[PDB]
This record gives C-alpha cells, sequence and structure tokens, in this order.
RNA sequence: AAACUUUCAGCAACGGAUCUCUUGGCUCUCGCAUCGAUGAAGAACGCAGCGAAAUGCGAUACGUAAUGUGAAUUG
RNA sequence: GCGAAACCACAGCCUGGGGGGCCAGGCAAAAUCAGC
RNA sequence: UUGAGAAGCUCAGACGAGUAGGCAGGCGUGGAGGUUUGUGACGAAGCCUUGGGCGUGAGCCUGGGUCGAACAGCCUCUAGUGCAGAUCUUGGUGGAAGUAGC
RNA sequence: UUUCAAUGGCCCGUCUAACACGGACCAAGGAGUCUAGCAUCUAUGCGAGUGUUUGGGUGAUGAAAACCCAUCCGCGAAGGUGGGAACGCCCUUGUGGCGUGCACCAUCGAAAGAGCAUAGCUGUUGGGACCCGAAAGAUGGUGAACCAUCUAGUAGCUGGUUCCUGCCGAAGUUUCCGGAUAGCAGAAACUCAGAUCAGUUUUAUGAGUAUGUAAAAUGAGAGUU
RNA sequence: AGCUAAAUAUUGGCGAGAGACCGAUAGCGAACAAGUAGAGUGAUCGAAAGAUGAAAAGAACUUUGAAAAGAGAGUUAAAUAGUACGUGAAAUUGCUGAAAGGGAAGCAUUGGAAAUCAGUCUUACCUGGGUGAGAUCAGUAGUCUCUCGAGACUAUGCA
C-alpha cells in the first residue's frame, strides 16, 4: 500500500508532478520539500510530517 | 540482463528484494532466484504438479519438510489422481492446481512469504521446468 | 490481500454517518497494476472511431493525389481478451478505494469524509438536481464539481472545427443499483457520470489510462460487488467461470519485509553508504617528505654517505695486467 | 562552483551560411564523399559528447541559479525550500497583471525572478 | 575622396507564406421508395423597377390561388 | 518610346609544379566603350 | 549526515576514428483521452530582432517591436509527423539588360 | 554584432582521380504507408487447455460504446550409471568428506504434456506497395490521326528518399554447387576457473641453417552450440 | 408449366445524424460565378480565385493637377485595418546610416577598434537597552467544529 502507491504515482503519472529538466517538482501542499522524491512525496510516504 | 523486461510492477517488487536479498547474504540460493526473475516467459517454462510429486518424492521419497521452489508457473496434472501433501512457492497457480494442493496438502507461497519462511532458502528444492518444445 | 479495514460506514442523504456498515468487497483487493489498464484503456478506447478516408478516385505535384490514400478498412477496432478486460474492472475499481490514487488522479476529495464513499439507498430516488447539489456538499464532494465547472476552456486546435470545442475535467461517478431517478437527478451537474454497478466501464473508472477514479458507491450498489467480481477463491455469480485474480507478491508491501525480523537476523554484517573518497590524488614519495615515511619505515635511519675508506686507500694495481693493458 | 563552458559558439549546419534555404540547426552531413564527415582540417567542427559541460554546473545560468518556468502565482510557491539554486523565470504568455503579483510574491521568498521588469513599469 | 560593387542595420516596396477561422469537402451510419405520351431528363428563348459567368419563374413569367404565421421589403 | 529570351554551383589575370580553386612565384587600383 | 524517484544515491579503473550493418536514448509537428484549483483583450498564436539564457545536439525558455483570438507544459494513444537535392509540383522574384530587338 | 589583423579553409549531392549528372534564388507541397498471411523475439491474460463481438441478450446519462453469453467451431492435448543448478549434515574451519540431485549433456535400458489468445518490434511474401521515369496493347468513340477508359501498361534499371546524440562494428578471399558452407561482426542460452587457450618465443624428438611433431617461458580468462 | 413476403445488396434518388478526417497548393475539378471562364472542327479537356471593420462610420470640405491620383484634412480603439484592405515570412527591389573593396568573396579559430547588452547589488544582514503595542501569555472567564485536548474564535488584563 505504499510501493504501490509509489509505482503507480512516482513513474507512471501523478498530477502534481512538474517535469523540470534537472529535478522534478511536486505542486501538494503538504510537500516538505517541494521535489517529487521517494521519500518526499506525500502520497506514497504514508506517515508524514 | 539486468532488469526485468515486463512493466509489472508487482515483479518490481520481487526484484527489489531479491537483489536485497543477493547481496546482503551468503547463499548463491538468492543469487539464483534474482537470476530467473529476468528470464523472459519462454525461458521460465510451467511445470506440472504432478513432475514436481515426481522429483520430491523419489528413491527414498525424501519429502519431510522441504519446500519445492520454482520461479515460473505451478500448472496441473490431470492424470494424476491423487495429490502428495506438498509444499510449493511460485510466482502463478494456475486455479485447478491451487485448489488441488490444499484440497489434500499444505501451502502454496509467493516467493514473497518464501522470503519469510527461508531467507537464506534453506530445506528447499529448487526446480525449472522442461524448455524442450522437441521442435520450438 | 494482506489486510484491509474489514467495515466501511455507510453514510446518509444529510452528511451524518449511519450506525449500518458493510464488508470490505472482496474486489478492492485485487491487483492495482498502471499497466495493464493501460494496455486495456488503449486498446477500449479506440473501439468507438469512425472511420475516415479521401475519395478513392504522382503525389509531389500540386492537384496530385495523397501517397498511399488511407483506406476504410484499416484496422480501427482492437480484440481483447475477456480476461483482461475483466483484469482491468477489478484494479481499476480496487484503485478506487485508495485515497491517495485519487489525489494523484487530479480529485479535490481533500475533504471527503470517507473511502471508499457509499451514500445511503435514498440517494436512488433523488429526483431534481438541487437534491443532488445538496447531498455533494453535505459530504463535500463538491469541490470536485467546481473543479470541473472552474475548468471548461476552448479546445486547442481543430477540434473545434469538429463538433468538440470545450475541454473540462471529470468529476465524481456515482454508481448506482436502481434508476429510480438517480440518473435523471445528476446528469446535468458538470462531471459527474453514472453507470449501472453490473455494466461497469473501463473508459470512466480510468479515464486517460489513470487509475483512482473518484467513485461514490450506492449501498444497493455496494453490496452487488461481491456477485459481480465474487472473490479470489468464489465464483463471481454475475459472471460464468470468473475468479478474482492473486498476486505475484503476497504482502503488497516489498520494503517492509527487507526491514522485519525474518531477514534483518540472517545478513550479513552491513557495509557503508555512499563511501569514502579514498587516494584523490597520487602524491609522490620523492618530492613528498611525508608519504614517503608513510610507505618506508626507514627513512629514519639511512646514512646514505658512508666514509669507508681514509686517507690510506692503497693502489691495487698488477704489474701483468699494467703490463697487458700497455701492450700496443 | 564557477559555472564553465566548455564552447560559448554554437554549431552552425554546413553551408547554412552562404544558402538561405539551408537553416543554421546542425544536421550531421550523411555523405562519405563530404570534406567534413572525414572530418578535414580547417573545416567546421561537430556536435559531440566531448562538449558536454559538468554534471553539476549544467543548465545553470552564469550567476548560478537554474532556470525555472513560473506561469501562475502558486508555481512560485514551489521554490521556497529552493531560492539559492533556482530563478523564476516567468513565462512569455503571463499577463501584464498576473505578472506583478509574482514579483511581489517571490520577493517574499527571496527568489531572484530573471525579467521581473516586463510590462510593468514602476512609479 | 565621391560613384560603383559587396556587407550590415533602419525605412519604404514587392510577394502572399505562417497563424487563426470555415454556410465547403471527404468518410461512416440510420430512415425512406417518389420520373415519362396526363409529355420526363436535357436544350433554346423570355420574364426582375433599377442586374452585370448567379437564382427563381413561363406571356397568370425573380410567379397566382388555398392555408398558416403575422406587418414587412430594402441598395 | 516599347522591350524580351536563352542561360545562370560560385566564378573570372598569367608562369611553373601536383584546374579557375592548390603550392611557389610574376604582379595588383577604380568606371566604361569600339575592333578582337 | 538526512545522498531511498533502489528506475535513486555513491566509489574506482580502463576506454573514445568509423564504411555496409546492428543496438539504444532522446528532439520536434497535426489530432485523441487524462492532468496542470493551466496561460489569454492588462493581448493567445504567429512574425521580426545589432538583446539575454539553457542543452553536446536535434531544440527549448525569454526581453523588445508588431499583432489581434485563441493556446500550451506533463503522462499515455495516434499518424497524411521533420527536406537542400528528384533535368522535382505550384507560386513569387532576380542576373543576363533597358542588352537582343521594332 | 560590423570590420581589421595572423593562420587555416578546393562546391554541395549522386555516382565511379577528375569527371559526368543535379543545382538562379525563396516559399508551401513531396517519398518504406495501409491490409492479409507466415516466422522470430518480447510483454500480458489464462493454462491441458485457450479464443466474448457470425450472432443473441442488454445498454434512458454518443445506445455504433460498455457489459453479459447459449450452440458449434478453430489451434493443442514412467530405467539405472556419470556429470550438473541449488540445498542439508560434516570436521581437515575451510579444504575435503557426506546425502538429496532440477534443466541440459554423455552412457548403457527399452519417457509424466505447454499451449491458446491479444499487443508491440524486426523480417518475409502478396497486393499500387517508398516516390518518379521507361516505346505497349486492348475496348469504345471523334474526324478524316485524335479522344477518354481499363492503367495507379512495363526496370534487369536512371534519379530522389526528409531529426540529434551515443555504443559495437566487418569482409571485400575462399569451398562446392547465382544458391551453399566456412570465416570476419554480432544476440541469448549453457558451459569451465582451468593448462582451456595464444598470426609468439624456448627446450626435446626426429626430418635432409631450414622442416613438422611434444611438454617450458611469456602474457590473457577461455568454450559451446 | 407458374407464383410468393422476411432475413440480403445499395459510391445513385428524397432526407437525417455523426466523425481521434482535410483546413483554401489541403479536402470533391469546384468553400467564391465551377463543369463556370476558357481550349479544341469534334469526341472531349477544363482552371485561377476565401477573410476591411464591432459597426462603411468606405474618407465631407479646401487646394494642385486635363486626367489618373497627390496633399492638407476627417471617421475608427486600430488607416501600423483604406476594398492593391486580418496577421503580412523569405527571395527581390529603391533610399538613408555606418563600413569594406590593389587582376575574389564565402567560413572556421584567437584577439583589437566602434556600437550595444546583461548582471539583484539594491541594500540587505545581524546584535543590546529603553519606550509602547498582544497572544500562541493570563496562580484568568465563554462559543463552535473535531478529538481529556487540537485547532477557530469572541471578551478582559496585557502583569
Amino acid at each position: 500500500q505504499d510501493e504501490v502507491i509509489w509505482q503507480v504515482v512516482g513513474h507512471e503519472f501523478c498530477s502534481y508532478r512538474i517535469k523540470g529538466e534537472a529535478q522534478n517538482f511536486c505542486r501538494n501542499e503538504y510537500n516538505v520539500t517541494g521535489l517529487c522524491n521517494r521519500q518526499s512525496c506525500p502520497l506514497a510516504n504514508s506517515r508524514y510530517a | 540482463r539486468s532488469k526485468p523486461a515486463s512493466e509489472n510492477v508487482y515483479l518490481k517488487l520481487l526484484v527489489k528484494l531479491y537483489r536485497f536479498l543477493a547481496r546482503r547474504t551468503d547463499s548463491r540460493f538468492n543469487k539464483a532466484i534474482l537470476k530467473r526473475l529476468f528470464q523472459s516467459k519462454t525461458n521460465r517454462p510451467p511445470i506440472s504438479i504432478s513432475k514436481i510429486a515426481a522429483l520430491t518424492s523419489r528413491k527414498s521419497a525424501s519429502s519431510q519438510n522441504k519446500t519445492t521452489v520454482v520461479v515460473g508457473t505451478v500448472t496441473d496434472d490431470e492424470r494424476m489422481l491423487t495429490v502428495p501433501k506438498l509444499s510449493i512457492a511460485a510466482l502463478r497457480f494456475t486455479k485447478s492446481a491451487r485448489a488441488r494442493i490444499l484440497k489434500a496438502g499444505g501451502e502454496v507461497l509467493t516467493l514473497d512469504q518464501l522470503a519469510l519462511r527461508a531467507p537464506t532458502g534453506s530445506n528447499t528444492v529448487l526446480v525449472r521446468g522442461k524448455k524442450h518444445a522437441r521442435e520450438a | 490481500m494482506a489486510a484491509a479495514r474489514p467495515t466501511v460506514s455507510i453514510y446518509n442523504k444529510d452528511g451524518s454517518v449511519s450506525s449500518e456498515t458493510l464488508a470490505l468487497p472482496f474486489v478492492f483487493k485485487a491487483p492495482i497494476r498502471p499497466d495493464l489498464v493501460r494496455s486495456v484503456h488503449t486498446a477500449v478506447a479506440k473501439n468507438k472511431r469512425q472511420p475516415y478516408a479521401v475519395s478513392e478516385k504522382g503525389n509531389m505535384c500540386r492537384s496530385g493525389r495523397m501517397f498511399a490514400p488511407t483506406k476504410t478498412w484499416r484496422k480501427w477496432h482492437v480484440k481483447v481478451n475477456q480476461n483482461e478486460k475483466r483484469y482491468a474492472i477489478a484494479s481499476a475499481v480496487a484503485a478506487s478505494g485508495v485515497p491517495s490514487l485519487l489525489l494523484a488522479r487530479g480529485h479535490r476529495i481533500e475533504e471527503i469524509p470517507e473511502v471508499p464513499l457509499v451514500v445511503d439507498d435514498a440517494v436512488q430516488s433523488f429526483q431534481k438536481t438541487k437534491e443532488a447539489v445538496a447531498l455533494l456538499k453535505e459530504i463535500k464532494a463538491y469541490r470536485d464539481v467546481i473543479k470541473v465547472a472552474n475548468s471548461r476552456k476552448l479546445r486547442a486546435g481543430k477540434g473545434k472545427l469538429r463538433n468538440r470545442r470545450h475541454v473540462q475535467r471529470r468529476g465524481p461517478l456515482v454508481v448506482f443499483n436502481e434508476d429510480t431517478g438517480i440518473v435523471k437527478a445528476f446528469r446535468n451537474i458538470p462531471g459527474v457520470e453514472i453507470v449501472n454497478v453490473r455494466r461497469l466501464n473501463l473508459l470512466q473508472l480510468a479515464p486517460g489510462g489513470h487509475l483512482g477514479r473518484f467513485v461514490i458507491w450506492t449501498k444497493s450498489a455496494f453490496g452487488l460487488l461481491d456477485s459481480v467480481f465474487g472473490s479470489t477463491t468464489e465464483v463471481a455469480q454475475l459472471k460464468k467461470n470468473y475468479f478474482l485474480p492473486e498476486n505475484i507478491i503476497s504482502n503488497a508491501d516489498v520494503t517492509r519485509l527487507i526491514n522485519s525480523d525474518e531477514i534483518q537476523s540472517i545478513v550479513k554484517a552491513a557495509g557503508p553508504s555512499r563511501v569514502k573518497r579514498a587516494h584523490v590524488q597520487k602524491k609522490n614519495p620523492l618530492k613528498n617528505k611525508a608519504v614517503l615515511s608513510r610507505l618506508n619505515p626507514y627513512a629514519k635511519a639511512y646514512k646514505a654517505n658512508v666514509k669507508i675508506n681514509s686517507e690510506k686507500t692503497p693502489k691495487a694495481a698488477g704489474e701483468k695486467f699494467l703490463s697487458v693493458l700497455h701492450e700496443n | 562552483v564557477n559555472i564553465i563552458k566548455k564552447r560559448t559558439k554554437p554549431f552552425k549546419r554546413h553551408q547554412s551560411d552562404r544558402f538561405k534555404r539551408v537553416g543554421e540547426s546542425w544536421r550531421k552531413p550523411r555523405g562519405i564523399d563530404s570534406c567534413v564527415r572525414r572530418r578535414f582540417r580547417g573545416t567546421i567542427s561537430m556536435p559531440k559528447i566531448g562538449y558536454g559541460n559538468n554534471k553539476k554546473t549544467r543548465y545553470c545560468m552564469p550567476n548560478g541559479l537554474k532556470a525555472f518556468l513560473v506561469r501562475n502565482v502558486s508555481d512560485v510557491e514551489l521554490l521556497l525550500m529552493h531560492n539559492k539554486t533556482y530563478a523564476a523565470e516567468i513565462a512569455g504568455n503571463v499577463s501584464a497583471r498576473k505578472r506583478v503579483e509574482i514579483v511581489e510574491k517571490a520577493r517574499a521568498l527571496g527568489v531572484k525572478v530573471t525579467n521581473a521588469g516586463a510590462k510593468v513599469r514602476s512609479q
């Protein structure tokens, strides 16, 4: 229920992702770093702060 | 071969588990379980419920508590009438094999439940299926 | 499969919860495959493709024909096995029970009271659309409908010269059981699609190929989710010879076996993280007087020039050697 | 790290200076008769992977901050934790009012907007 | 040096690409069966208030009668 | 006064050496017209 | 010490022409579904530029002028999808020249 | 950016050293596409099975969509001995011993189904078949040769065939009979860490300084289809 | 010797609904006057050509000129929309400005001279005391939504 929601939203399509050219950014309002990383995405990471 | 040819994201998970288990342990089991998940569908042939019951239970019938392990599909043989108390662990089970093991027998496992039962792969058998189609 | 919430709170038309619950249908434990749906939905979306072709009666000259004219017996439709179709709706309904595959799919359900959201049976007799906007605001689903209303834009290009002028989003999907006004009540709210529980479509459960469609379930159609898909070991009653698929991984979460007590007891001693950079420069032990002592623990006693002679060095030159020297 | 470029003159397709039909974007020549393909000395150079720039100081402006197209007021918000490695480049079709509100907020986040001065005459 | 030629830039010309449209085409689908010696299809000529690669019409001629709508036509 | 068209890689000095262009030389001033 | 997009991160060595050919990753164009609480009469697309920026490159982002209604990024699907050349097709315009010539 | 200085810089494509052939310039058009069949590889679904779409049922919200499916039908349908993957017990820690030995290969006996469907890639044939060009003939007419139509007549061939970067990268001679086999370059599977090799040099045996044969040096992981 | 519906075919005829089609060299030859203009004695062949503006408000009036037009003017938000009319690319032509040019330019590399452009550099930062403000403070009183307390508040003090 976590790697399920990262191999769906982290690699196929997530509505918050922004294809940058050296990075990718997450448009979520509960992101702590602004980037769409594994240890950063608020959807896959299911205990967050 | 370094990454599976498939896009089954329930099989990127297994490779993410057995390529961890390949490098943090000293077993060549995990360096053989991983060395098969990359192989294509024609390279992992099926193996029947009768050839499994014949492989373990022969000569002295040493079938005490070892889990047969095939990285393929455990199909059925219906010419086998009675099924012994077996225990298998494969990716796919056909719906007539999974109901012919449990009806009188033991456990049907994915390689997940194998890695929490024999993490270093002791007390197992690592069988294959016949690659031979005799012309194809 | 592994473990999920057993009972779902079934809501009311006013927004308050109700004491009665229902078991989680066995479909919601089916595989979530962002890959199989992309392969079926790709093939099911090309089945209502009306053909096209130039008239049948040199492609470099102007006024000339076009190179290899398009022809109406192009393969416009595509076959897909019924067990891969039946796999996709199984997987795309399970995605509709995950609260996080709905946000990433672009839904503003960040206020919805529960997932899967099951409103009561009385919602099947709602008659006027002001009794549907009523419902979608008590349970805070109307923020999705506003996402559809706020966001129609004129179609980019020549879709609009071709009878499609307005693109917009996809609001909730209301799955009913008996059509007693529920279709006609909701069918003039933007975004809202209404489908019977039996004839569920993939082009509405995963629009665009992206799973996680916001589904609002009706209690009378939530019950029929165990007779349409059945279970993993029990036949679906509304389908001959259907059994729900199972998984290649028994626990749906692979980074939480690695950290278990079954694995981390046996593993060998770990190495470090990203390693330190050793030997960044090639120091020279002839021209550096510190690396020389690191390599050779003899530089503290050499005495390269020992006086092994004195003034008293004797000549050692034989007569017969000097005779053969100065011969000729 | 000080930014550096392995080349500053772009590559310019062969004989795209003489003829006006031939455009200046680079196209590798396809004939073995060519002087250029065999790489005769004196002829122009070619795009190769040798001129690839540093994998850390890539995509960076000469200042050191990489670019980022902010096309509305909630696209500069993501740059809150990245104000010392990104410059908020505003997109071109953004109106001359929605532009003047990105500037007044990016300035609070300390983010460099590269072309904040467009359409905005100050008084 | 001026002129002339070449090059750059600005302006004026030429020219009609690009972009945007679209009462047109093309394709698929659905319903229907209806020309003529009671003079058909087609042709010629005419007819408009002012009409000129067009339309409608037949000397009752850019049409009458009958019904319906209801106060226009237009340069 | 009216007014084309063929044609048009870019072109236009000579000597020698491997041709208009290469190498080494002779040299080299605009702008044009009539014989040739 | 946080550097878990494990499709990420990190350390170290060797190597670098390339024809027929083989393999891989990407760039761009017209339409389709999904997405950006997307951009737009305070000026969208286009176009021009002795302006700036990025990428090895195909290309992209942008300032100024012009202009006047639509348009784009991301993930997929789709093809009538990329031009220097074919004594190439159509259109436009040159030198020969105010020469030949009436 | 314009220009100056120094140094370099034979015009592009097609051909087969130069050539020839194409090129006045600019714009827009413009060339391996669709379909059927076969085969390989990969992906997925099910699995001794597999395939809904000829049809039927259903579908009030594009009802040509989605969904369900009867009766046929198509394709398919258990021997020892040596190795050898792996895994136990070891005690010479290991080494080695010891037991069970999958696939595949030898050996002697006479063999426990792997397929079906869909999609993608490349290839191959068949259609207009990458574009363009190459006298023809027929049928029916017009006028005393011409006009449409089949025709999108005909290449062994002539020209052209449209984005970037990276990696590997030949032969250009045979051997038989334009087809082969081998070779060179490649992809997977599966062998062995050994004396398995080596456009190589030694020593020894012979052979009439050269000749070939075997087990030393030197390097390098080799081999199978 | 004979008849007969329905299931079936339908690039035509009278209508209809559509489309992952083309978007003025495309899609029918024909979006416009189109089998029209035009070519051939004839059978037959057979094109080019769409867009001012929201509204024509389509430029009154004065003047030069035989005319065509031109200039002052004037309408428009726009004449940088004037029927040679939406945007207006390239070739190509003329003028103006700056350069260069001794029987070849063209381009590449390194720099001079002229012109010109950008860079956040504008300012910001950080550190004590005093004065005032209050709130997440009160040895404080109340409301609501959630779950004892977590937020939103309304008072009152601002210790």
